């Protein structure tokens, strides 16, 4: 977005925003070139940016539900040598907000595991491991709750 | 170091979470307008109902503070509610403990202060709403006052608030310079019209609330869409 | 209320096998001067309990609204449970018990009677916080004048019939009328049974005056 | 919250307390001038336009038939103010009945203010006063600060040209001055810094002598605005 | 101006941490209510997030009296809160002031309470919006709902939770105001199946009630076998519709 | 856990209390007070900073406060501060007097006084009052007496010392040339005059810049007065005379 | 994130509380606990897990009253706390009215105590989990309470570390559940703990906790060699 | 109703704050303890006492009854506070029992109120560290030193304040029956373990001293100078 | 973070465990039970010589039948100690009975996490609670957590990991009170950063019998002599 200052400003990267703007709806329509963007923060983006007639259709991509996340799982075990025993509804139930590429990772992560020792196999354990070394959930010793 | 509770004083004055509540009355997105008469005192607002599926009874910005002092709200409408609340409290306490009614100032100055003690507390944050009061008072006629989150509550012979409060008082001005002896349908007309005009808008009956005390009749009075839709007609022949 | 002053009198209460009939007259006297002759002294305090009291009549009413509030929430819970008549019963004990301890009492005593579970409810609340559970009770001045009749009828046979009850009751409220300063001879009759409660309006019992002349 | 938001800063300065004056001078003007036989608080009651119904808010109040009080800084602060001054001389004529003593009057409101410096949630009061009072048989003005200090004044100016204003009065200021004289002066430091056109309504003055405070009407400083013009 | 506690106000005059808190109620599945001429009937589409759960042990359709009732929307831990809070409010306006509270009266307390919360930054805005119904032969049928700004406004016909704009439309495609309760459940029923997003969440639960003149001014839970008819009606409105 | 808590009465990394310091040196910066003891008596010079001249004179001093019959203080930092901490001072004097029938001892008055300023120093989030007091008394148990405190709420017995502005300086100076079992009060006048003059450089003492109180004994009883602009200026006059004669001197030798 | 996660007032952009998410967490680290309930029966079986190997397992079942039980898990302080409130409200209902308390009625009681504490600036939710198991005149009850104080009437259910797998058993047996004996309904429960437990380890008597109730049978719980017999049956994986 | 947690646990399990109070401590002027057969005496550091300060008014040494006394090490202001808190404490104690206070009764509950310090909300540590020296009702010397935590152990000899760590070592080594045989070599001790910080003696030294329960006397500065000078003629002497 | 009472995203008080870090701190105290009594041996450490050793007061006597051996911070011990005794007397006063060993350390651990913004901090201070009721010998752990349990054998304070490891390789459930003590001595001297001299080191034991009892300087002597 664009700020008033008497001192200093973004003002090189403000032209060339506008610029853009000007290109995506201005004096000259350009009704043959389409544009799709992408970002992860509307709340930084210029107003004039986001207008109908720039931007018109903004999709919100959401996190992923349980079966979205079993669905993402799937997609990324489809390659690998997968054991017939494996509770991907389980897995996202565990994910827990994983959001994007975390799903992948614990694939990723769950490959490693088994690569470990070595197999033919993930037996939803490695998959468990791999959820877990994928939380990042900082070490602990909180053994002594109930 | 602190622009984010008023108690701070940014350092030149200049309370800048006031300010917000200000910006934020604003930001309520509608417009109010208040005139005063020779005998009559008007409060005006427009009325919003985007939806159909709204009461269109229930969303008033028009309050019966007492029997005899009505109030239009501005602003944040649950601030508005509350701060009406309030009025309705202190105006009964005050009748309870003095005996008569509470004048039209005086709640006015009781509001105030509770919105100034706001500002000079920093756990609250001063309520973003305006408050405009009108009633009858015995010795001054009809007396019209304005309430604002700061503590500001200056009385007004036509005053606005809302999104258009600078041109609404402007046109209000332009008419006071001449002629302020308004009677009862020439107070209601000048209302009515400072807000079609501020707004470009061409009142139906619906879209616009309209309150009234006069002298003759010192009861606050919610002109009915049958009163409003005679005034507008009038108004348009004329 | 350390003064009772607007005061009802005897409540009758009966065990019927299948349900329990309670009796109270609607009078309420201010000491040989009664004023209110058609206020209803027995409560339907759910569909399965039924309350009547024998003492002031405002703290009868106060104990009415408080115990009508806790069932109505009891209902806006909706739940599936339904407060008993013995609930009710160690309620009201706890609560004028409550109130005896800090020396403010409910100047009442109140008849509960209820029907839940196959089984038929009667107890005795009263201002100090003593509380039973028998076949027949009788509060105020009218215990001494009207338990004996069902006491010894009970004794004689410890279950008894509808038009058993009900007549038994209807002489006990007649005797009361005959031998008591402050009855009237206007009362209510309050059955609970497995289809509810259910309250016979103003019932007037037939008198017999022969001895007189 | 119980902690206090006026705190020293490294240097050994309450900013807090800073600021708050930085508020108060940018307040509207007011002028305080003491005479051999009473004294007058004028003030600038510029309205930002004829809307504004200027009889409504008062800019000098009266706070007992001896005692008046005018203002710089923040309207709202000075009602609460003039309302705890009001508590305040009532409270000491229950006590004593007696009418409050002007100093008195005021070391109770600095201590008012001292103690919302002080207090753990609160703001100093935005408005510097101007107290002015007729007890005994003498004249007295006094001035207290957000601060919670309080200084007695020969004569004084607070507000947007406050310094102007008391180099003026140290210029035009002597001892014999009498109230009809400090009144002129009071009216002709305000137009030293006043932007316009002075009226009769958008100026107020209040003066307190040996019959006590009283609040001049608008006619009583268009005669005096007259003779000054 | 940040937006971590609701006594401080935005540079643009906006408390963001209610924004924050009705961000929080367009999560929850949906909840619709609709006011006929003589009545007003609650739907919630109570989505069953686990099997494991029991059929109405998520209720969203409170008693907040005998002849008022609230369906919530967003924090179920608020919700409950704000249930009490109603509940408390009737219970003593009735102890106060000796009859069944109006549902107008019993709204803007409520609000006031919510408003309350909104205030200060000792406490958070409740995370839940709701809206309250009632019927009185003396009053009418009223609808009424609150946000956790503390918005008291009254309806015809309202939608909360994610799916509140589909609702609104699928609302608005009525006459309300001339229909029957005992249509309007099945009309609320359809608008629960259509504003339902199958894909998206699956398996899903229809939570029903009204309070009307047919039940003497009372809100009560529909019978089981209205609920199943009126499921149906939406089952079979579905079918048409992929026809 | 708040934001806005600025944490008033916690420790520094090291035991160094930041509120308390920079009240300290506020004070540093307030005006000038100094309190020189002496056999037949006390005596108390404080600069003005009130010295603008439409500056009315109502009060009888303004650094200068009296808490009872046979004692008196003087302030310096800031003077809303001052005001409540002299009116405790006079509340507890007269506390003690009604329980004990009889005035307060000095050493107690400042230890009471200083024992609410450590309350504030340790309790609560409020800061500390950014003022340090000079006590000058009297009582039956050790006589006249001088004392200092300071806003940490520390207290110490002297017989001459300076706070405020150059106090540094004056301490210097009266530490050089105090005599400790001599100098009565016209002496005791003198030296103050001529720290005050060393301190205030800037000015050249003029009587109306500085204020002077004088607490001695008179036929059992305490008398506490402010000397007047008379006085003040006889000693202003002997001072410069003494300076003069001690310039020419020491031109004359040189 | 790092800015709305300090305290329970503060809603995340996201209108999430970090800091219920966080009690929750905790209650997802406690140990692990599987609640189910038959037509006449509810069992709750909790895997007692041993700081130290010289120290006895932490007990994580506790009495509330003669007809109501809960598996704990998470901070055991709060869980003691919440207990001794269960405790002392079973004991209030009993003693105004001589009943017992209900646990749909001692549930909700618990849900607003634990909201109290989120509203409020500087407290914090209870962090810990509850399954209640109780049974009343309207037969048995499962409830999992947590430190959202947002409280779910299951079925059947599981909390705590590695609770996933009893969940998943659960959801395959809740036919057979509501229709078996107390024998079968400890033996599934059982199951299910053994599901949580890794491939390297198996219930054995030190492990194992066993509260049950049920009509006629006031709330027991069974540890030590009284969970023998329901081990004895139980097969291997 | 301040109501904030001043002292809390630092991620590495540390107490900053009170650890900040002792730094408090540790920059205060030094004060030695010692304990002998029949006498405790206690010196401490006079710290630049100017020519115009009356020495009264500095009491790094008082007395809480007649058979303790307290030497001071920190904030001259919680100095007072503990000592007038301990005062009442052990005349309601008298009260209470029929008994003068016990040293080590006086030093649990200074420790108490240390602790209750440390750990309530809204109130920062005493910045302070104590030496309580006395007899008990038995007539046993005792010594006992109190940091600002609230601990508090018995002693043969501390020095607490800036000279702490040099005087404790001095005092480690050269303390023996031998050299507490008899009152004047005890004071020498003392007057020697503060000679090893204090860069000047005599001036900058105040010994207070207790006989078995006679009272507290403080020795006057020419005592002090005189055994300061035997003391100069000892060490001539073995060199 | 910000805040006595904030949760990690991990599930954490965040002021327990640093309490449980200022345990890692103190001093190393082992407790044992067995058949024929509980053994409480702590390290007393003496920082001078001048120090008298027998003012380090680390075990105590909650009542006569139950004593405490405390590591990490002694004054938050102290105060512990302090509820604990009066816990018990109470409950003597009102059944006419002894607490057990459980019963008191769940009354003391029920105050462990009774801090907010009363206590502004969690006391850090890890206790072990060795006593002998109607069940035999016990000895239960309580950490700053709240958190208490009852075990074979504990080592708590800074060598409490070597410690307890040496106590698996040494203990078994069927041994005497004497060699319970030989071994926590063995143990506490391998552990122990000087000598072991019988000043620095507070044994106490609680029999099925005589009350509880603080070893004096001759019984640990002769102890000391024969390990």
């Amino acid at each position: 977005k664009r700020f008033d200052s008497e001192k200093a400003g973004d003002r090189e990267v403000q032209r060339t925003m506008l610029e853009l703007l000007n290109q995506l709806d201005g004096f000259q329509p350009n009704t043959q070139v389409k544009v799709i963007a992408a970002t992860n923060r509307v709340d930084i983006l210029d107003p004039a940016l986001l207008r109908s007639g720039r931007l018109d259709r903004k999709i919100e991509f959401p996190m992923p539900n349980e079966e979205a996340r079993a669905r993402i799982m799937q997609i990324h075990s489809r390659k690998m040598n997968v054991s017939p025993d494996v509770n991907y509804e389980e897995l996202a139930r565990c994910t827990d907000d994983f959001n994007g590429a975390q799903c992948k990772a614990v694939c990723v992560e769950a490959g490693m595991i088994a690569l470990r020792r070595g197999a033919t196999e993930l037996t939803h354990e490695d998959y468990m491991e791999g959820i877990l070394e994928v939380q990042a959930k900082k070490k602990a010793n909180l053994q002594y709750y109930a | 170091g602190f622009d984010r509770h008023i108690t701070i004083f940014s350092p030149e004055g200049r309370l800048y979470q006031v300010e917000y509540a200000f910006k934020a009355i604003n930001q309520g997105g509608l417009t109010s307008v208040a005139v005063r008469g020779k005998d009559c005192a008007v409060i005006v607002t427009q009325k919003k109902v985007p939806d159909k599926l709204l009461d269109s009874s229930t969303v008033t910005h028009l309050f019966k503070i007492t029997e005899n002092i009505g109030c239009v709200m501005t602003g944040m409408t649950a601030d508005s509610r509350s701060q009406v609340q309030r009025a309705r409290y202190e105006a009964a306490n005050w009748k309870y403990k003095y005996g008569y009614e509470i004048p039209v100032d005086m709640l006015c100055k009781r509001i105030a202060d509770i919105s100034q003690v706001y500002t000079q507390n920093a756990e609250m944050r001063p309520l973003g709403c305006c408050m405009i009061l009108i009633g009858i008072d015995e010795e001054q006629g009809p007396q019209v006052y304005k309430c604002d989150p700061a503590g500001y509550y200056c009385g007004f012979k036509a005053t606005a608030a809302g999104v258009k409060q600078t041109e609404s008082t402007s046109f209000l001005e332009k008419k006071v310079k001449k002629k302020f002896d308004w009677t009862f349908e020439q107070t209601v007309e000048t209302a009515i019209t400072c807000l079609s005009t501020v707004l470009s808008i061409d009142f139906k009956p619906s879209e616009i609330e309209v309150g009234v005390v006069t002298v003759e009749n010192p009861k606050f009075r919610i002109l009915t869409e049958a009163e409003i839709d005679a005034h507008l007609v009038a108004l348009a022949e004329r | 209320t350390q003064n009772p002053m607007v005061t009802g009198t005897s409540v009758l209460g009966v065990k019927f096998e299948g349900g329990v009939v309670i009796a109270a007259d609607m009078l309420g006297s201010y000491g040989s001067l009664a004023r209110f002759r058609n206020i209803s002294r027995i409560m339907r305090v759910n569909n399965s309990t039924m309350l009547g009291a024998s003492g002031d009549y405002a703290d009868f009413q106060y104990l009415k609204q408080v115990l009508g509030q806790m069932v109505i929430d009891e209902e806006l819970l909706g739940d599936g449970h339904s407060y008993s008549p013995r609930a009710i019963h160690s309620w009201l004990t706890r609560a004028m018990y409550s109130r005896r301890s800090k020396m403010n009492p409910l100047w009442n005593t109140m008849v509960i009677g209820g029907y839940a579970d196959g089984e038929s409810f009667l107890g005795y609340v009263d201002m100090l916080g003593v509380a039973y559970e028998a076949p027949s009770l009788a509060t105020g001045y009218g215990a001494y004048l009207a338990q004996p009749l069902l006491r010894e009828v009970l004794e004689k046979q410890p279950v008894l019939s509808q038009t058993e009850a009900r007549d038994l009751v209807e002489r006990c409220m007649r005797v009361l009328y005959y031998r008591d300063a402050r009855s009237y001879n206007r009362f209510q009759i309050a059955t609970v049974t497995e289809k509810g409660v259910e309250i016979e309006g103003p019932l007037s019992t037939e008198t017999n005056w022969d001895i007189a002349h | 919250y119980s902690f206090s938001l006026t705190t020293f800063s490294p240097s050994g300065k309450l900013v807090q307390i800073e600021y708050a004056l930085a508020a108060v001078a940018g307040g509207a003007p007011s002028v305080g001038i003491k005479a051999a036989n009473g004294v007058v608080l004028a003030t600038e009651k510029k309205q930002k336009s004829i809307l504004y119904d200027e009889r409504s808010v008062h800019k000098v109040e009266p706070i007992t038939k001896h005692i008046g009080l005018v203002y710089s800084g923040m309207g709202p602060d000075y009602r609460v103010l003039v309302h705890r001054a009001r508590k305040l001389a009532q409270q000491y004529y229950l006590v004593y009945q007696e009418p409050i003593p002007t100093a008195q009057l005021v070391q109770r409101v600095a201590s008012v203010m001292q103690e919302y410096t002080q207090s753990g949630g609160v703001r100093p009061f935005g408005v510097s006063l101007l107290i002015c009072g007729w007890n005994e048989g003498r004249p007295y003005l006094f001035q207290s600060d957000p601060s919670g200090a309080y200084f007695a004044w020969k004569a004084t100016a607070m507000g947007k040209n406050y310094v102007n204003g008391k180099t003026f009065l140290e210029k035009r200021y002597n001892e014999d001055l009498e109230l009809e004289d400090a009144i002129h002066t009071a009216i002709l430091t305000l137009k030293e810094s006043f932007e316009g056109q002075m009226t009769e309504d958008n100026i107020e003055v209040g003066i307190c002598n040996e019959a006590g405070f009283r609040r001049l009407t608008p006619t009583e400083v268009k005669d005096y605005l007259a003779a000054i013009a | 101006g940040y937006d971590l506690s609701a006594s401080t106000f935005s540079p643009d005059g906006r408390v963001f941490q209610v924004e924050y808190a009705m961000k929080a109620v367009e999560n929850s599945s949906t909840a619709i209510g609709i006011r006929c001429k003589d009545g007003v009937v609650f739907g919630v589409e109570k989505l069953v997030l686990s099997k494991l759960y029991e059929e109405g042990s998520n209720k969203r359709l409170f008693n907040v009296d005998r002849h008022v009732g609230m369906a919530v929307a967003g924090l179920l831990a608020d919700a409950r809160s704000l249930a009490d809070i109603a509940r408390e409010e009737a219970s003593n306006f009735r102890s106060n002031f000796g009859y069944n509270i109006p549902l107008k009266h019993l709204a803007d307390r409520v609000a006031m309470y919510v408003h309350a919360y909104t205030l200060y930054s000792a406490v958070r805005p409740f995370g839940c919006s709701f809206m309250l119904g009632s019927y009185s032969v003396n009053d009418g049928a009223q609808l009424y709902m609150i946000d956790p700004s503390g918005v008291s406004y009254g309806y015809w016909g309202c939608a909360i939770g994610k799916a509140r704009q589909a609702a609104k439309t699928e609302i608005e495609k009525l006459q309300m105001k001339e229909m029957t309760c005992r249509d309007i459940v099945k009309e609320v029923a359809k608008i629960i199946y259509i504003v339902h997003d199958e894909v998206k969440d699956k398996a899903f639960e229809l939570e029903l009630s009204w309070v009307g003149e047919l039940t003497n001014g009372r809100h009560e839970i529909v019978p089981k076998d209205i609920r199943e008819e009126a499921e149906k009606y939406a089952k079979e409105s579905l079918k048409e519709e992929d026809e | 856990s708040r934001r806005y808590d600025s944490r008033t009465t916690i420790f520094s990394p090291e035991g160094r209390l930041y509120q308390v310091e920079y009240a300290m040196e506020a004070i540093g910066h307030a005006g000038t007070c100094l309190g020189i003891l002496a056999n037949d008596g006390v005596l108390l010079a404080a600069e003005r900073r009130n010295i603008h001249k439409l500056l009315d004179e109502v009060f009888f001093s303004e650094k200068i406060y009296k808490l009872n019959e046979d004692m008196a203080c003087s302030v310096a930092g800031i003077t809303s501060d001052a005001n409540v901490l002299t009116n405790e001072l006079r509340l507890i004097a007269q506390r003690y007097l009604l329980q004990y029938q009889e005035p307060i001892p000095c050493e107690q008055l400042v230890t009471a006084l200083c024992d609410i300023k450590q309350a504030y120093t340790q309790f609560g989030g409020k800061r500390p009052f950014g003022v340090s007091l000079l006590y000058i008394g009297w009582d039956k148990h050790y006589g006249f007496q001088l004392y200092q405190s300071d806003p940490s709420g520390n207290y110490g017995g002297w017989k001459a010392t300076c706070i405020g502005n150059n106090s540094a300086a004056a301490v210097s100076m009266l530490k050089q040339d105090y005599k400790e079992g001599e100098m009565t009060l016209k002496s005791a006048l003198a030296l103050a005059i001529k720290v005050l003059n060393k301190t205030m450089d800037v000015s050249k003492l003029s009587a109306e810049k500085v204020e002077i109180a004088t607490l001695t004994r008179e036929n059992g009883k305490t008398v506490i007065r402010v000397l007047k602009q008379k006085e003040v200026e006889q000693l202003i006059k002997k001072h410069e005379e003494e300076e003069a004669k001690a310039e020419r001197e020491k031109k004359e030798k040189e | 994130r790092n800015q709305y996660d300090n305290d329970v007032t503060v809603w995340s952009p996201q209108g999430r509380i970090h800091q219920i998410e966080y009690a929750m967490e905790a209650v997802k680290q406690g140990s692990a606990t599987v609640g189910l309930k038959s037509k006449t029966h509810a069992v709750l079986v909790a895997l007692k897990r041993a700081q130290s190997e010289l120290a006895a397992h932490q007990k994580k079942i506790l009495h509330v009253d003669n007809h109501i039980g809960i598996s704990i898990a998470g901070l055991t302080a709060d869980a003691r706390l919440l207990c001794n409130f269960m405790r002392q409200e079973c004991l209030d209902s009993r003693f105004v009215f001589d009943r017992p308390l209900p646990v749909s009625r001692l549930v909700s009681l618990i849900g607003s105590k634990t909201q109290i504490p989120t509203q409020r600036y500087g407290r914090r939710p209870y962090g810990v989990g509850l399954l209640i198991a109780g049974y009343d005149d309207m037969g048995p009850h499962i409830f999992q309470t947590c430190p959202s104080a947002n409280y779910f009437d299951c079925r059947a259910m599981s909390i705590g570390a590695r609770s996933q797998s009893a969940r998943t058993y659960l959801e395959r047996h809740m036919s057979e559940f509501m229709e078996c004996n107390l024998n079968e309904l400890v033996k599934h429960g059982l199951r299910a703990l053994r599901e949580t437990l890794p491939a390297e380890q198996d219930l054995t008597t030190k492990n194992v906790s066993i509260g049950i109730v049920g009509k006629d049978l006031e709330f027991t719980i069974y540890d030590d060699d009284d969970v023998s017999p329901f081990l004895e049956g139980l097969e291997e994986r | 109703s301040y109501d904030r947690a001043i002292t809390v646990f630092s991620p590495d399990g540390h107490l900053f704050q009170v650890e900040y109070a002792q730094e408090a401590v540790k920059k205060g002027s030094t004060a030695v303890g010692v304990r002998g057969r029949d006498i405790v005496v206690l010196g401490v550091e006079k710290k630049s006492v100017a020519k115009l300060q009356d020495e009264r008014t500095v009491r790094k040494i008082c007395a809480l009854d007649d058979n303790v006394c307290m030497a001071f090490a920190g904030l001259t202001a919680d100095a007072r506070i503990v000592i007038n808190r301990a005062r009442v404490e052990c005349q309601s104690h008298r009260l209470t029992v029929e008994d003068p206070v016990t040293v080590e009764y006086i030093t649990r509950y200074i420790a108490s109120l240390k602790q209750r310090y440390t750990q309530s909300n809204g109130r920062r540590p005493f910045g302070i560290s104590a030496l309580i020296v006395g007899f008990d009702f038995d007539g046993t010397p005792r010594l006992y030193q109190t940091d600002p935590s609230g601990t508090y152990h018995a002693w043969k000899a501390n020095a607490i304040g800036r000279g702490a760590k040099s005087v404790r070592e001095f005092l480690e080594k050269n303390y023996t029956d031998e050299a507490i045989e008899t009152d004047d070599l005890t004071i020498k001790l003392v007057i020697k373990a503060l000679l090893e910080v204090v860069q000047s003696g005599g001036k900058n030294i105040e010994l207070a001293v207790m006989r078995r329960d006679q009272s507290l006397k403080i020795l006057n500065p020419e005592e002090i100078e005189k055994y300061v000078a035997e003391i100069e003629k000892e060490k001539e002497e073995n060199e | 973070d910000r805040g006595v009472n904030t949760f990690s995203p991990e599930g954490r008080l965040f002021q327990v465990e640093y309490a449980i870090e200022a345990i890692k701190l103190g001093s190393t105290a082992i407790g044992i039970q067995t058949s024929e009594g509980v053994c409480l041996a702590v390290e007393k450490r003496i920082t001078s010589p001048l120090m008298e050793p027998s003012s380090i007061e680390k075990i105590v006597e909650i009542d006569a039948h139950i004593g405490c051996a405390m590591s990490g911070l002694i004054a938050d011990a102290k105060t512990l100690i302090d509820k604990a005794r009066v816990e018990t007397q109470n409950h003597w006063f009102t059944y006419n009975e002894t607490m057990t060993v459980e019963s008191v350390t769940q009354a003391v651990s029920n105050l462990a996490l009774q801090f907010g913004e009363a206590m502004s901090r969690p006391f850090g201070v890890a206790l072990l609670f060795g006593g002998v009721d109607e069940k035999g010998p016990q000895l239960f752990h309580m950490d700053p957590s709240g958190t208490f349990v009852q075990c074979d054998a504990r080592a708590i304070g800074s060598a409490s990991e070597g410690a307890q490891s040496s106590l698996q390789e040494v203990y078994h459930k069927s041994m005497t009170l004497k060699e319970a003590i030989k071994s926590s001595l063995i143990i506490l001297k391998q552990v122990m950063e000087e000598k072991l001299n019988a000043t620095n080191i507070e044994l106490a034991t609680v029999q099925p019998g005589q009350n509880f009892h603080m070893f004096t300087k001759e019984e640990l002597e002769e102890v000391i002599k024969d390990i």
